[PDB]
RNA sequence: GACUACCUCUAUAUGAAAGAGGACUAAAACCAUAUUUCCAAACUCCACUUUG
């Protein structure tokens, strides 16, 4: 009933399989047609609908298996006869029930008199049970007179059973044989030749729309209306507009779509079946609004029809269009989107380079000799130095700009054409032209010295990241050579060869809430032993979780996730860990156990395909995903299998040392990467940490889809170019006047920020006399745009500058204490939780919570780290509005290129687009001006909120992505720990304005508790706001 | 009790802040003043009779919980028997209540969140347990206090002939003996701990005051158990 | 319902098309972050939100 699908039927799984020929209901693996006797099992369940659907909401329990045994035999029992005449009967019947039902018969043809048949249930049911004279019902005698109702329901079942199997058998795809199919065809062929679908106008007067829309009004405005009812007496009022106008609904087909457009209309704006919430507006049902909107929701059926089909003509799958085969294009989609955005992202630091104020496509080769022409040659070697290691000299400034370029465009020009990718021949780029043509190598280029002085030195960025996190301070030499000379692992560049392969944090965090846990029921055991400790305002914790975290990443993950072995034994662990105990309620319970020669990307691409098929149902009831917890667990207890075998369990002890120990700590390490990656490297060097985790997930998500032995090992050689881009990653620079050039410069600059007498001091000079020390996240803020940006942020008040009584706020306490006794509070609440209901014991925890989080912002605003956040939240913002406008890139090659199939043809298309109201001149230059990151370059013109004013008038093409925007700000927003509530589209004209900031509350000690800390700072908010709203 | 309730708007006035013992109790004499009419044919006998006995100063209102799928059914229980009881989507609708704000991040339904409500207006709630389809016991509960019983073998009609039988047991065991002696002695502890700190804000950290608390704990929980006698 | 989606099929036009479908289409989720929120376990089928 409920769900025909995502079922267990047979001990199988129900899926279907579309077609452009027709639906097909099939079980998991196989392509047969049993949508016969899939949904003839599926029959049991249509008996339990029934009964819910003849009984009362406060179920009375015994009306409600008089009824489950009438139907089913098996489902029948005993019950005492008295009992069920003891109560009324028309109490508990359903509202269909309760008068007198007519209904017809199915095989039953025409409506006549005598055809319809009557049935009063209750009247019915008290003289069967009149009839009944025994200490409980007798099956045969009570259900003999029960047959004016069991027909019923046999009717029921068989009828609503007959229209979903033909509601499968038809969902096509492209569809041309339905009405309503046939419709939109027509109207799409009376747009590509320059003629009018439909008038609005008139066939609103067909509908008498008139006559309805005033008793629509005459219904809300009804005297004693009830908010908890409006709703389904709004429905009622349209369904009898309906019956009268029932003779040319049946005639029509256009009548009839217009009757669908308002019954939708009617349940998104006075929904009756989605939680009401609100009070709908009579602004939303009136004459010529309501006839707007029909206008406006029958055009995007049209403009989803034509790109759809667009879509079926770039691939030429037009006529073999498998359920498969779209879900195959939804993978390559996927990777092709994630690899335009960070080719974007990278021509915008090639921008910055070059010529900061071009807004134009600097990856076109003749636009990029005009911005080569213009070049501040002072700043290039400063910004080289930041992006590369290196030193350039000025006579290299000529070749090395061609050679970065170069680096982009052969790339990016292939993926954005939507057409059949080779993956090999997409990473060779041997060569790059010159033009002032002359065609140079990467090979003989200076860019080769740019290998040899960074994959020889793997060794020693390790070593230099360890001094970074103090483990050599707390571990001994002898202590990190039995990490490095273990056999077979040997710190690969490479992190994880499986998709959905979860982070170091998440293993670590859940990992100890598995060791530590209560222990006073029947308990999960793990046997876990390395998840110790969570103090992570330690030091002796902060060297452990480094250790850690890559032991993990640059060792375990390469060897884990390829061992077939390996990975078998901890999935074969947590599968009997969970059914093996008593009861029914066990989670892993329909998920299959790893075979035998099966690789582990092979077993967690089944995971990763029932993760997402069951995503649909797991939001419909309220239903944790078990999915992220499986694999979980299978990683945590395979990251615990791999520390113990191996005898590195010390790293548990730090034990910080005082003897100083002038050892070497020699690792091995081999790769076979041959000079041919020398052009996805310079991509990988120009984009940001974030950037380059993300691009290399999504890689691994693309390469275990594909089907050719090599080609994969295209993309995992190119999935190890990102990991040794990811070993330097913000290097920057020791020596202080590498990055000012005087110490007025300098106190020039840093004064942006603190602006006061408070530079010569300890935190801001080195540590005596005035020397400077240099600030990790203001040349963070240079290396990337974002530069004139924050200028323009910390500019506007001085109370976002660093003032004399913020460093004096980080002397008022301790600070170590009250975190140490946040801690000691927090424990005792659990062994006594009426501690919660103690006012003044509730009183002193707020306090002490307090004091900790105006010492943390006092502690980041004083080392300007507050100013690194601002540059994470600003990159977020922009390349999102950037994922939009590659989507409307993509529908105008899927609707322009269907017309040509259909400047001598130049002018004939583009006179085609302004007759649907497409893609214009001011969107290309609204959809320009975000994909190419002009709000970086200074002059705003535009605030941050006004992008995503423009975001949503390119994509108003439809309402999937219209209606999207918005609601991906305020999910950006709410990761960075705030909230934003939006001042109303209709008062506002239409542009968005906030209407309130706050930070996101954490809710401490409990559940019906009011002790709370903000997520960031109230002063924090402030900031963001003013960023938001800035031209 | 915990005073916890959402803002809810009713009948047009927005309550906010309900986070306290006097503005919960200035909305619950809110709804007894509230006017009503209830509008039902086939329930008019049955719907305003539910709001005459509650209204009634001496009476006991049940909440039971989740009752069915998608129903709560409030209780009211008369001096001499006489229990009937509505839905409490019935409740909702002839006095109007709603949520204030129900798009706020940190909220539910109300189906949900007005179990906040429902335990401050009630006296018993119940909660059947449903140990593998078929049920294992009711678990009453007093909502001043937080005695909680288990009734095993009482059916739903059973279990409401039970609850005036539960009331005058807990009632009692308050009034006199033990509860009396007992009720001193934590007060006396309390007043310690407060001088405690009032001396030092930071008697809470030390670890006699930590012991302290212990002993109050111990015997809030000795003090429960005369009230189940 | 911009937030608080969208699309496809379905006609005894009503106990209702108030039904099913969607990795098929989007958004999320997943991913190398700077720290306070105790935690663990919790199979499947079926109702459908109304003073009627």
């Amino acid at each position: 009933t409920m769900r025909i699908t995502k079922v267990e039927v047979d001990r199988k799984k129900v899926l279907i399989s579309r077609d452009k020929n027709g639906g097909k209901l099939v079980y998991e693996n196989e392509m047969q047609d049993n949508t016969e006797q899939i949904m003839h099992h599926k029959k049991s369940s249509f008996y339990k609908s029934v009964v819910n659907k003849t009984i009362c909401r406060p179920e009375q329990k015994q009306m409600k298996k008089l009824v489950h045994g009438l139907l089913q035999e098996n489902s029948q029992e005993k019950i005492k006869v008295s009992d069920v005449t003891k109560l009324n009967i028309s109490n508990f019947l359903n509202h269909r029930f309760k008068k007198s039902l007519y209904y017809f018969p199915e095989n039953s043809p025409d409506k006549s008199e005598e055809y319809r048949i009557e049935i009063n249930l209750s009247q019915l049911l008290e003289d069967s049970l009149k009839k009944q004279q025994g200490t409980f019902i007798c099956w045969e005698s009570f259900s003999k007179d029960m047959e004016l109702y069991i027909n019923w329901a046999e009717n029921y079942i068989s009828s609503k059973t007959k229209l979903i199997k033909k509601s499968i058998r038809n969902n096509r795809i492209q569809s041309t044989e339905s009405r309503s199919g046939q419709l939109m065809d027509r109207y799409m062929k009376d747009i590509l030749n320059k003629n009018k679908p439909f008038d609005i106008q008139s066939v609103s007067e067909k509908y008498q729309l008139e006559k309805l829309t005033s008793a629509l009004k005459a219904t809300f405005k009804e005297a004693k209306k009830n908010d908890k009812e409006i709703n389904y007496k709004l429905k009622s009022t349209l369904q009898n507009h309906e019956r009268q106008i029932i003779e040319e609904l049946k005639e029509n087909s256009e009548l009839n779509q217009f009757n669908i457009e308002i019954r939708k209309h009617l349940e998104t704006y006075f929904p009756i079946k989605k939680t009401n919430r609100k009070v709908g507006d009579i602004r939303n049902l009136e004459i010529g609004e309501i006839q707007k909107i029909v206008n406006h929701r029958l055009k995007n059926k049209i403009v989803q029809r034509i790109l759809q089909e667009g879509k079926l003509a770039s691939y030429e799958i037009e006529s073999t269009v498998n359920s498969n085969s779209l879900q195959k294009i939804k993978i390559e989609e996927a990777f092709a989107l994630k690899f335009i955005n960070a080719c974007l992202f990278a021509s915008n630091n090639l921008r910055n380079m070059v010529y900061p104020v071009c807004k134009k496509d600097i990856l076109m080769i003749g636009e990029f000799k005009n911005s080569f022409k213009e070049i501040k040659h002072k700043k290039f070697i400063r910004q080289w130095s930041q992006f590369f290691s290196q030193e350039i000299t000025v006579d290299d400034i000529e070749l090395a700009s061609w050679g970065l370029r170069g680096a982009i465009a052969p790339i990016r020009n292939e993926i954005i054409h939507l057409k059949k990718h080779s993956w090999k021949k997409f990473f060779n780029n041997p060569t790059f032209k010159v033009k002032k043509t002359s065609e140079f190598l990467y090979k003989e280029t200076l860019f080769k010295d740019y290998f040899y002085s960074e994959l020889d030195s793997v060794p020693e960025l390790i070593i230099n990241k360890m001094e970074s996190s103090k483990i050599l301070d707390y571990y001994s030499s002898d202590q990190l050579n039995q990490v490095f000379t273990i056999p077979n692992f040997e710190l690969s560049l490479l992190t994880s060869a499986v998709p959905f392969a979860p982070s170091f944090k998440r293993v670590y965090l859940k990992g100890f809430d598995y060791q530590n846990q209560d222990e006073a029921q029947p308990d999960y055991n793990l046997k876990l032993n390395i998840y110790n400790e969570k103090a992570f305002n330690s030091e002796a914790f902060q060297a452990q979780y480094s250790l850690f975290k890559m032991v993990y990443y640059q060792v375990f993950l390469p060897q884990f996730t390829t061992n077939n072995d390996l990975f078998k034994s901890s999935v074969d662990f947590i599968l009997t860990l969970n059914k093996e105990r008593k009861g029914y309620a066990k989670a892993f319970q329909d998920i299959r156990k790893m075979n035998k020669d099966e690789k582990p990307s092979e077993y967690m691409s089944y995971i990763q395909s029932q993760l997402m098929l069951y995503q649909k149902k797991q939001e419909e009831k309220e239903k944790i995903n078990h999915f992220e917890k499986f694999i979980n667990q299978v990683f945590i207890k395979g990251f615990n299998s791999f520390i113990e075998k191996n005898r590195l369990t010390y790293i548990c002890h730090p034990t910080k040392n005082t003897v100083p120990e002038n050892d070497n700590i020699e690792i091995p390490f081999h790769t076979d990467m041959d000079d041919s990656n020398i052009a996805f490297w310079l991509m990988c060097k120009l984009l940001d940490a974030k950037q380059l985790s993300e691009l290399r997930n999504e890689m691994i998500k693309f390469s275990c889809s594909l089907q050719s032995t090599e080609e994969i090992s295209t993309f995992t050689k190119a999935r190890e170019v990102i990991g040794l881009a990811l070993l330097n990653g913000e290097k920057g620079c020791n020596d202080w006047k590498e990055l000012f050039d005087d110490k007025e410069a300098w106190k020039k600059n840093m004064s942006l920020y603190v602006s006061e007498e408070l530079l010569q001091s300890l935190p801001y000079t080195q540590e005596d006399g005035q020397t400077p020390v240099i600030n990790r996240s203001i040349d963070l803020v240079k290396k990337y745009g974002t530069e004139t940006i924050l200028e323009k942020l910390f500019s506007s008040s001085d109370d976002y500058k660093v003032s004399a009584k913020d460093i004096a706020k980080l002397h008022e306490y301790d600070v170590t204490e009250k975190i140490a006794q946040q801690e000691s509070l927090h424990k005792q609440w659990i062994e006594k939780p009426g501690l919660a209901r103690d006012s003044a014991w509730t009183k002193k925890y707020q306090n002490v919570i307090n004091d900790i989080s105006n010492y943390q912002w006092a502690k980041t605003k004083v080392e300007l780290t507050q100013v690194r956040h601002l540059h994470q939240l600003t990159i977020d913002l922009l390349s999102r509005l950037a994922g939009y406008m590659s989507i409307a890139d993509r529908d105008f090659q899927f609707s322009s290129n269907y017309i040509l199939e259909r400047k001598v043809d130049l002018k004939q298309l583009r006179l085609t687009l302004e007759y649907l109201e497409l893609f214009d001149n001011r969107l290309k230059e609204k959809r320009n001006n975000i994909s190419h990151f002009n709000y970086l370059n200074g002059q705003l013109g535009n605030s941050i909120l006004e992008l995503f004013d423009d975001a949503r008038d390119v994509l108003s093409y439809d309402r999937k992505l219209k209606n999207a925007v918005s609601k991906s700000l305020k999910e950006i927003l709410s990761s960075h720990g705030m909230e934003v509530t939006f001042k109303p589209l209709y008062q506002t004209n239409h542009h968005l304005k906030i209407d309130k900031l706050q930070p996101k509350k954490i809710h401490h000690l409990g559940e019906k508790s009011t002790v709370s800390s903000n997520q960031v700072s109230n002063e924090y908010c402030q900031l963001v706001r003013t960023l938001l709203t800035m031209k | 009790m915990i005073y916890y309730i959402k803002d809810l708007k009713v009948k047009g006035k927005i309550f906010e802040n309900l986070m306290n013992k006097e503005a919960v109790e200035g909305l619950i004499t809110f709804l007894k003043k509230a006017e009503f009419e209830i509008y039902s044919r086939e329930n008019y006998s049955k719907y305003n009779k539910w709001f005459e006995m509650w209204k009634s100063p001496t009476s006991s209102l049940v909440f039971w919980k989740n009752y069915s799928f998608r129903c709560h059914l409030l209780f009211v229980i008369e001096k001499d028997g006489e229990c009937l009881g509505i839905p409490a989507s019935v409740f909702e609708s002839v006095l109007q209540i709603y949520l204030a704000d129900p798009f706020a991040p940190d909220t539910k339904e109300l189906f949900v969140e007005v179990c906040n409500l429902y335990e401050c207006l009630a006296d018993v709630t119940v909660v059947e347990h449903f140990e593998a389809e078929e049920s294992a016991w009711h678990k009453l509960t007093h909502n001043e206090t937080e005695v909680s019983k288990r009734v095993y073998s009482k059916d739903d009609d059973e279990l409401l002939k039970y609850i005036p039988e539960f009331l005058d047991t807990i009632a009692t065991n308050k009034k006199s003996q033990k509860y009396n002696q007992i009720q001193g002695k934590i007060q006396e502890i309390n007043k310690e701990i407060a001088t405690l700190y009032e001396s030092s804000e930071d008697y809470i950290f030390t670890e006699y005051v930590s012991n302290l608390y212990r002993e109050s704990a111990k015997l809030e929980q000795h003090s429960k158990q005369i009230l189940k006698e």
